[PDB]
């Protein structure tokens, strides 16, 4: 190959290989879930270590009291974006004293997304984000990738095995509008946990959980506080 | 601008660019530096001048400041660069602060010139490595050493260029308190180990010695030759 | 050894071993792959523009569809080639006519609008980082001191005055049926010279087109405003070449 | 049809037969995407866009690929996306600094003819590559009257009565030319737009589909909107029951 | 407000300059140096603005350095005070100007004794003798009075306490010690403090 | 958007031959040919202004152009490149009597046209001009005959010839051209070195000459190049 | 051939995973969290016993809760540590408090993926750091060490080595470790297996010992307190 | 883009730099230029390489350069690079004289253009300058002087050097002949000729093939002199008189 060195060439069949390439990155990381009810927004991932000695990689990151991401991918890219989100957001607040609506934000990385896709020397965005917002729309989940695009979703699954998550939410998404935010989360567990292999399910170290709606701001459980979420498990069936 | 890597990783993980840049000083000149009790004594070779050359002006040895003077090996002309950057380094140390510089800054900041051209676009790395001695404002004596890289160590005693895998070896059999008793036979030490390589003649050989609070100097082709007078009387016989 | 290359000489605008510039060379054929053929010429009163005017589809919004396109008042031009190529250097010589009368005072000379389009087409040969324009800029105009002039010039950054000329795909077989027309000295009128400039065209091509076929300005010493013709006036030119 | 290894990386660079291979492979993304289609009509201009379905997780109202450019302006778009909606953000840019810098709302023309200045000059360079879209624009006044024009990769822009982008431009605009638009109402149109798009959706290739409709005409006072729930279900049910 | 005084004579230069350090009514030090050593022969005596002399007598000072080191020999005493010249004058036109009166004393292997005089306008004079600040006014007149191109350096430092006397005797300001030194072949002497 | 490439588009073969520069030496070598004479009292230059079409206008365009009133230019090669030179050495003939009120020295004149040359053969993204320069002047009452070329090099010429069968054109010149003719003379034996390498009939039209004395420098008109033509 | 930007079919930068390719040549280093205190330890890699003792410097300060384990290419590294030291003299300045080893960790991460050809500055990076670099200090979270390489990416680790001998060393931590070891079991495990996995024999000048523990600040050890630790074996 | 880049300024595996050896090359089929140290003077001589019967001869020398009023070089290489760098060799030297208000030592000219030249190996991606340059001069510190410049940025102090065609062949005939502090310039010239003659092309010498300047040190005052044809005339044929001498 000769035409995928480079994002500023052309493949005959009419495709840029380095977008491409690059929405393998985001393949290659470990699993992440986005779901919204009517009034909540609910991030679940999978927190991952190289080795058992080494903690889990963060996952899930703030970016305002309304509006927060799990990411898949490089990790440096992942933070570069994070904290054009913040600014942008800063921005907003320090402007217009409102909290700046999701539509919009995503809308930003559409357009910073797309200008090095097109510029010689530059790269792609070596990650994709799943973000959940609360504005007066109500709750949104929000789906970028290396490719400037992004989508509007009921429910999204991004990284590795992310499939199984994504035909899980696809049988139960007509669930998710009238749903209580407890029995919300489990529904992302569930997804999240598809993803695995049978050996292995979800642990107390190894999930993180993001939500955002009417009730409350962006917050993060980790450890001590996602047990409350996992106790009151339906049984690993096949 | 020209903007573009020039030093870049191999796939084995190797800088290419620096390596080659070692190469270069492998090609140059036999330079050695040891550091005695009361003295440090630098010492240059290969010098191969067609004797219908002025050797004023192709001289190895050259004072950085004061306190401070270096020997190199490699590509002459890229050292005389590192020379007045560090010359003009020296007299800036001297304005920002009161103090006059010390050994091991004077090494740090050729190395960290050195390091500045291996990472930044546009330029190729330095073709030499330095050999620094001086004394500190306490007295005691130091001597280092850089290479193409950046990176830097003190040395007991040194050899750089064609050559130096050879007088290094020698040096670690002959480096011990008989050898350094004297000024006089720290001197000897430095001819002995340079006449072991070269082809032969103290004719080819330009060395410097410093004292703890004395001027640079720069030896008669007749000081040194009356030492290589007390190893050949000392050769044949011993 | 004719046609020799080495390096990237074929891929920028560097030069080969002979000595050219297979760039601008190529530039020149893409102005064929327009698929149209323009014709100027020049009368003692007057100088005139025709091009063929090819309607794919009754959906395309056939006013919209055109290579005739004024620069000043007085001055106008023909283009063939890349489409989009065309308009950029359209809109390129505009703005260097406007310049010219902000600076200087008066109304830009044919000629001169002709060399700075040629030397700005000139940079696209000699800097390797853009490619030349495959388009062809013919102008015409009446100059207050000099007549009626037709100037042409080049993705190689070549500009010239004419008395007659073609260009695009069917260009050399129109420049030599206007070289008989030309050794033959007629009485160059404003009939004369549109019928020159419409039967070259109809013959080189063989059509006989409708008046919505062709596309035909004009340039006179008495209104030297540049004028499209449009459908009703083209037809009577095309009716008076049947009689 | 293409040309290998050396004269088809760079778009500073010409083919020996006169060809910039760049921008005709800038100009393959979008005949691969999904067809989009625009007619002009007596009072106005309609747009249809068919929505490729990937995942039935998406919101019905994801990826918009009509937009409004300026509020008597709407643009539909074919391409890769992600280009289609830099030029969008370009287009009003564009609109916005006519209205600046003269006072009252840019003539479509002068918006088509700006735009495509920009697209083409993404054309000449190798530190930049061409735009992976097509894209149409849409207008009414009672002074200009209906107007519709598109750009495409290269910079070229011409004005349309009937127009069509993507996967089945063909068999769109053979569907197209049966109607008689130059005496048609926008409200006729649409049911016409909503079956052709019927007519032209793969069935059996691709998977699935939602129908994207646009207004701009005498009926929305001249401002660019969407046609509403009401008027689009009526229309899609008349495209599935004359496809029989 | 400062003082320095040169005196040039057939083989020597002397040279003296007021060790006082005075901020608005008080002095601070007793026994501050106004020399600079540039080379082993070219002494530069600065005085005026209170930041202004010390940061540029110095950055003269370490190129002069930076000269030796890139050059294995020292600058002349012409080529110094010229480079000096140079470097004031181009901060003349500026937005930040340097308001510092020197006095360059220097021995060439060559020419011989030189002392140069400078403005803080950068206007450079060669002189057999000079002196700045205010007692200078009190003083050229002394010098004019006995100085002969051909004074010993006994009858030059004599000449010299002629004028430090008229300093304590007539100037408002007090300037009780100054330091003296001479510059010749051998280099730079440090002399005999004068002090009252 | 855009921005250029920084590096040389000329670079030392293994040879130590600059290729770009003969590559460029053979764009002028394949030109139209072209001849200067230095006449003891004057300068001449002529050039083959063959348009090979009856189409043209053979007065719309020229090829010996003036540079200032004392200077006049010819070119073998590439037309639109010579266009530059032309461009710059006339604004260089400007800033030289600005700063000097004094008509520029033609020697001086060329060494300033020549180091824009040798730019192209060292500068980032950019190709050598494929031009050589005949440039003809007169100052201090001395007829003066330079050539400058592609490398940046320049000479002094008592008579010489490029382009179309130069190396021909240079060796009638050397046993036809004697120091000391006329001005008139030399328009001749310009034009005779000319139709060496013709192939046509000459015109007045189809060939172009400029010339350059005391009185400055101006082009022959057309009815002036019939009358030597005969 | 490619620039320094370019994805592999993968989905990873070339110069990404050549980077971390030359840590593998670079000498192994070992932190290990103790929950009172961090200990780190080095090899020197003697190549001549006339290269001075104490001249190498693969363990330095960074501030007086926060030392720093080096390997890979030095030169590259002391760059880094710079910056690292520069950042929390900044914070310092600005906020009137020490940093948290997180943060400066992630300080260190923000320069990562910072290199390229165009589009960038005279003075941009040409390429990354072939370096990774372990983080051990006390802050208000307790003992904390952390891991950073190359691709940027850095997280908390209980216990790390990091070199050519990277999984030897990671094996013989794995089954030595309690969340619960002493720090006098610490020090000894880290000298233990760095004997192990190296070409020479552990000398008192052969390597590099340092501790971060709440009480006291970060402190290099002397070449008599390193023959105390070497004397149970 | 980095697709044309001829990657100028680079290293090869060997550890040097192709561009300026490839440049090297260029310096051997440019004209042989020696220069030659004398006890009371010293001199560049030089073969033409511009020869022509239709040839001006306007300038006092073709490859000979003042550039100083104690200093002068001759070059040897591309002749468009070299006018670019004796232009700023001038500059440099003005510098100096405006800064300290006395002439440029020798060593240290030859330095700052050493410098610029070594600059465009390690940065910018540019070719180097194709140049050699041969300096003589006068200062008052080492008296008269003779340096060597090379492409890579590189110099020497010299006693005597030759560089461009033949050049080999010409040192080492020099390393025979040349008295070391016996060298008088009258010696000298008559070296240069006898060097000149058996390292040239055309075999016979001429007054119109080679150039030969003089620098000395007279009444306080650095001459510098481009020899005339009457002089060169003299001198080949001193030599030619003695080649006729030499048998029996
Ligand atoms: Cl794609
Ligand atoms: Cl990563
Ligand atoms: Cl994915
Ligand atoms: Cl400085
Ligand atoms: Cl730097
Ligand atoms: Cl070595
Ligand atoms: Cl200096
Ligand atoms: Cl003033
Ligand atoms: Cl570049
Ligand atoms: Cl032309
Ligand atoms: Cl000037
Ligand atoms: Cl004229
Ligand atoms: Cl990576
Ligand atoms: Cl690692
Ligand atoms: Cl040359
Ligand atoms: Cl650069
Ligand atoms: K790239
Ligand atoms: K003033």
């Amino acid at each position: 190959n000769q035409y995928d060195n480079d994002v500023t060439v052309w493949s005959p069949q009419g495709r840029i290989h380095q977008i491409e390439y690059a929405m393998e990155a985001v393949k290659q990381g470990s699993a992440t879930v986005g779901l919204k009810s009517k009034t909540h927004a609910v991030l679940v991932a999978l927190k991952r270590a190289q080795s058992e000695l080494a903690a889990h990689q963060k996952k899930i990151l703030h970016v305002d009291n309304h509006i927060g991401i799990s990411i898949a991918g490089l990790t440096a890219d992942a933070r570069l974006l994070c904290n054009f989100m913040r600014q942008e957001c800063l921005d907003s607040r320090f402007v217009f004293d409102r909290p700046l609506p999701v539509s919009r934000l995503v809308s930003l990385i559409g357009s910073k997304t797309q200008i090095p896709t097109q510029r010689y020397g530059r790269r792609p965005y070596g990650v994709g984000l799943l973000i959940a917002g609360y504005d007066d729309m109500g709750p949104h989940i929000f789906q970028t990738c290396p490719s400037a695009n992004y989508f509007d979703c009921r429910a999204m699954s991004i990284g590795a095995r992310s499939q199984s998550a994504r035909t899980y939410l696809e049988r139960h998404m007509s669930e998710f509008m009238e749903c209580n935010l407890d029995e919300l989360v489990k529904h992302g567990l569930r997804a999240l946990r598809e993803t695995l292999p049978a050996e292995q399910d979800l642990t107390t170290k190894n999930v993180s959980i993001g939500i955002v709606g009417k009730d409350l701001e962006f917050t993060i459980y980790d450890d001590d506080d996602v047990s409350p979420f996992l106790d009151g498990l339906e049984e690993r069936p096949q | 601008s020209y903007d573009r890597a020039i030093t870049v990783f191999s796939p084995d993980g190797h800088l290419f660019q620096v390596e080659y840049a070692q190469e270069a000083v492998k090609k140059g000149s036999t330079a050695v530096g040891v550091r005695g009790k009361d003295i440090v004594v630098l010492g240059v070779e290969k010098k191969s001048v067609a004797k219908l050359q002025d050797e004023r002006t192709v001289r190895k040895i050259c004072a950085l400041d004061d306190n401070v003077c270096m020997a190199f090996a490699g590509l002459t002309a890229d050292a005389r660069i590192v020379i007045n950057r560090a010359r003009v380094e020296c007299q800036s140390h001297r304005l920002t602060v009161e103090d006059p510089v010390t050994v091991e800054y004077i090494t740090r900041y050729i190395a960290s010139l050195k390091q500045r051209y291996t990472q930044s676009n546009g330029r190729r790395p330095f073709g030499i490595s330095a050999l620094i001695v001086g004394f500190d404002f306490d007295g005691t004596p130091r001597l280092y050493q850089t290479d193409p890289s950046g990176t830097y160590h003190a040395w007991k005693a040194n050899a750089i260029g064609r050559g130096a895998k050879s007088v290094r070896e020698f040096l670690e059999k002959n480096y011990t308190d008989d050898a350094i008793e004297t000024d006089d036979l720290t001197i000897k030490l430095v001819i002995k180990a340079l006449l072991e390589v070269v082809q032969s003649g103290g004719k080819n050989i330009e060395l410097a010695v410093m004292r703890r609070d004395q001027p640079l100097k720069i030896l008669n082709p007749e000081e040194i030759e009356k030492y290589v007078a007390e190893i050949e009387k000392e050769k044949e016989e011993n | 050894s004719r046609g020799s290359s080495a390096g990237f000489d074929r891929h920028i605008t560097i030069f080969s071993p002979e000595g050219r510039l297979y760039q601008v060379e190529y530039a020149f054929k893409a102005i064929n792959q327009g698929g149209l053929t323009s014709v100027a010429v020049r009368g003692k009163d007057c100088a005139v523009i025709v091009t063929q005017k090819k309607v794919p589809d009754k959906l395309l919004d056939s006013s919209t569809v055109t290579h005739l396109f004024k620069i000043t008042e007085s001055i106008g031009c023909v283009m063939t080639g890349m489409t989009a190529d065309s308009r950029s250097q359209v809109q390129r010589a505009r703005y260097e006519a406007a310049n010219w009368k902000y600076k200087y005072g008066y109304e830009i000379p044919v000629d001169m609008l002709c060399k700075r389009i040629a030397d700005i087409s000139q940079v696209y040969t000699q800097n390797a980082e853009m490619r030349p324009l495959g388009c062809c800029m013919i102008l015409i105009g009446i100059d207050e001191e000099q007549g009626p002039q037709v100037y042409k010039c080049d993705p190689a950054g070549y500009y010239c005055g004419f008395k007659a000329t073609a260009a695009g795909v069917k260009q050399t077989e129109s420049t030599s049926f206007l070289e008989k027309k030309v050794k033959k000295k007629f009485d160059w009128t404003f009939e004369q010279t549109v019928e020159t400039a419409i039967t070259c065209l109809s013959t080189v091509l063989s059509i006989d087109f409708k008046p919505s076929e062709i596309e035909v300005g004009v340039v006179t010493v008495e209104n030297p405003k540049f004028r499209i013709l449009t459908e009703a006036e083209i037809d009577a030119h095309l009716v008076a070449l049947a009689e | 049809s293409s040309i290998g290894t050396g004269y088809d990386l760079s778009a500073s660079t010409f083919s020996p037969d006169g060809r910039v291979f760049q921008v005709e492979y800038a100009m393959k993304a979008v005949e691969n995407s999904s067809t989009a289609i625009g007619i002009r009509c007596k009072d106005g201009v309609v747009f249809g866009v068919e929505k490729l379905v990937l995942s039935k997780l998406y919101e019905e109202g994801s990826n918009k690929r009509l937009f409004n450019v300026d509020r008597h302006v709407g643009m539909a778009v074919a391409g890769l996306l992600a280009d289609a909606r830099s030029l969008a953000d370009i287009a009003r840019e564009e609109a916005s600094n006519f209205r600046s810098n003269f006072g009252y709302n840019i003539p479509l023309k002068h918006l088509a003819d700006r735009v495509a200045m920009y697209v083409h000059a993404y054309t000449l360079y190798s530190a930049v590559r061409p735009f992976g879209c097509s894209f149409m624009l849409g207008s009414y006044s009672a002074n200009d009257g209906a107007q519709l024009y598109m750009i495409d990769p290269s910079g070229v822009s011409y004005g349309y009565w009937g127009c069509a982008i993507g996967k089945a431009r063909q068999a769109a605009k053979t569907e197209i030319e049966k109607l008689q638009m130059k005496e048609m109402t926008c409200r006729d149109v649409v049911k016409e737009v909503a079956k052709i798009i019927y007519i032209v959706h793969d069935e059996v290739k691709d998977k699935a589909f939602e129908l994207e409709l646009s207004w701009v005409g005498e009926l929305t006072k001249g401002r660019h909107e969407i046609v509403p729930k009401d008027i689009r279900e009526e229309a899609e049910k008349y495209a599935k029951e004359s496809l029989k | 407000m400062e003082y320095l005084i040169g005196i040039q004579g057939p083989d020597y230069v002397l040279v003296a300059s007021d060790r006082v350090a005075a901020s608005n009514i008080v002095q601070m030090k007793d026994d501050h140096d106004k020399m600079f050593k540039m080379s082993e022969k070219i002494l530069l005596l600065c005085v005026g603005e209170a930041g202004d002399t010390v940061q540029f007598a110095e950055y003269i000072q370490k190129n002069v350095q930076l000269y030796k080191m890139r050059n294995g020999y020292e600058l002349s005493p012409t080529a110094a005070a010229n480079f000096t010249r140079r470097n004031l004058a181009d901060c003349l036109r500026s937005r930040t100007p340097y308001h510092v009166n020197l006095l360059l004393a220097g021995y060439d292997e060559h020419e011989g004794p030189a002392l140069y005089y400078m403005d803080y306008l950068a206007a450079l004079a060669k002189a057999p003798f000079a002196a700045h600040g205010y007692g200078a006014f009190l003083t050229l007149s002394i010098l004019d009075r006995y100085y002969t191109p051909t004074i010993s350096r006994e009858r030059a430092v004599e000449l010299l306490r002629k004028c430090l006397e008229e300093l304590q005797k007539r100037f408002i300001l007090n300037l009780p010690t100054f330091s003296v030194r001479v510059i010749d072949k051998d280099g730079i002497h440090n002399l005999e403090n004068i002090a009252f | 958007a855009k921005r250029g490439y920084s590096f040389s588009l000329t670079t030392f073969s293994p040879s130590g031959k600059l290729v770009q520069i003969e590559y460029a030496l053979a764009a002028v070598a394949g030109g139209a040919p072209s001849v200067g004479i230095k006449a003891a009292n004057g300068v001449v230059l002529a050039t083959e202004k063959k348009q090979k079409s009856i189409l043209y206008d053979e007065r719309s365009v020229h090829k010996v152009e003036p540079i200032t009133k004392h200077i006049g230019l010819v070119y073998s090669g590439m037309g639109p490149d010579y266009r530059v030179l032309v461009h710059r050495a006339r604004k260089l003939a400007q800033q030289y009597y600005l700063v000097y009120q004094e008509p520029i020295p033609t020697a001086q004149l060329v060494q300033r046209v020549a180091s824009v040359m040798q730019e192209y053969t060292q500068s980032g993204g950019v190709r050598p001009f494929g031009v050589s320069l005949l440039i003809c002047g007169w100052n201090e009452g001395r007829p003066y005959l330079f050539q400058s070329d592609p490398s940046g090099a320049y000479f002094a010429w008592k008579a010489t010839a490029m382009g179309k069968n130069y190396v021909n054109g240079k060796t009638f010149l050397e046993k036809r051209y004697n120091e000391d003719l006329e001005l008139e003379d030399a328009i001749h034996t310009a034009i005779l070195t000319l139709k060496e390498s013709f192939e046509g009939q000459m015109t007045e039209d189809n060939i172009e000459v400029g010339i350059c004395n005391e009185a400055g420098f101006r082009r022959l008109t057309p009815t002036e190049v019939r009358d030597y033509l005969a | 051939d490619r620039g320094v930007n370019t994805f592999s079919p993968e989905g990873r930068l070339f110069q990404v995973e050549y980077a971390i390719e030359a840590i593998k040549l670079g000498s192994t280093a070992i932190g290990i969290q103790t929950s009172e205190g961090v200990c780190l330890a080095v090899e020197k890699r003697i190549t001549s016993p006339l290269m001075e003792p104490s001249s190498i410097e693969k363990i330095v300060e960074i501030d007086a809760h926060i030392g720093c384990a080096m390997s890979g290419l030095i030169a590259d590294a002391k760059t880094l540590i710079d910056k690292a030291r520069v950042e929390t003299q900044n914070h310092w300045f600005t906020y009137n408090e020490t940093m948290t080893v997180e943060s400066v960790t992630q300080a260190v991460s923000n320069l990562a993926l910072q290199f390229g050809e165009e589009d960038a500055d005279p003075g941009a990076m040409s390429r990354p750091f072939g370096v990774a670099l372990l983080f051990g200090g006390v802050d208000e979270k307790g003992p904390q060490l952390f891991h950073m390489d190359p691709s940027g990416t850095f997280v908390q680790c209980d216990a790390r080595a990091i070199g050519s001998a990277s999984e030897g060393a990671q094996s013989s931590l794995q089954e030595v470790y309690h969340k619960s070891m002493t720090l006098k079991e610490a020090i000894k495990s880290s000298l233990i297996i760095l004997k192990q996995v190296m070409e020479e024999k552990l000398n008192a000048t052969n390597i590099e010992l340092a501790t971060v523990q709440p009480g006291q600040n970060f402190h290099m050890f002397t070449k008599e307190e390193l023959e105390e630790v070497i004397k149970d074996i | 883009s980095r697709r044309y880049d001829s990657r100028t300024t680079i290293f090869s595996p060997e550890g040097r730099l192709y561009q300026v050896e490839y440049a090297m090359e260029a310096i051997g089929h440019a004209g042989t230029c020696l220069g030659i140290l004398a006890n009371d003077g010293v001199l560049l001589a030089a073969e033409r390489r511009n020869i022509h019967k239709l040839l001006d001869e306007v300038f006092f020398s073709e490859k000979i350069y003042k550039l100083n009023e104690d200093m002068a070089c001759s070059v040897a290489g591309i002749t468009s690079d070299a006018n670019v760098l004796t232009n700023e060799l001038r500059l440099i030297a003005q510098r100096y004289l405006l800064q300290y208000q006395e002439p440029i030592p020798c060593e240290q000219l030859v330095t700052a253009l050493c410098d610029i030249k070594q600059a465009y190996t390690q940065f910018g991606g540019k070719r180097p300058f194709g140049v050699s340059l041969l300096y003589i001069g006068w200062d008052k510190h080492y008296g008269f002087q003779l340096y060597q410049s090379d492409p890579s940025g590189n110099y020497g102090g010299w006693k005597a050097t030759c560089i461009g065609n033949n050049s080999a062949a010409a040192v080492s005939m020099l390393k025979q002949d040349y008295k070391e502090g016996e060298m008088t310039l009258k010696s000298a010239l008559a070296l240069a000729v006898k060097v000149l003659n058996k390292t040239m092309d055309v075999s016979k010498l001429s007054a119109e093939k080679v150039e030969i300047a003089t620098l000395t040190r007279e009444s306080g005052k650095t001459v510098i002199r481009v020899l005339k044809q009457k002089e060169v005339e003299q001198l080949i044929k001193k030599h030619e008189e003695e080649e006729a001498k030499a048998e029996r």
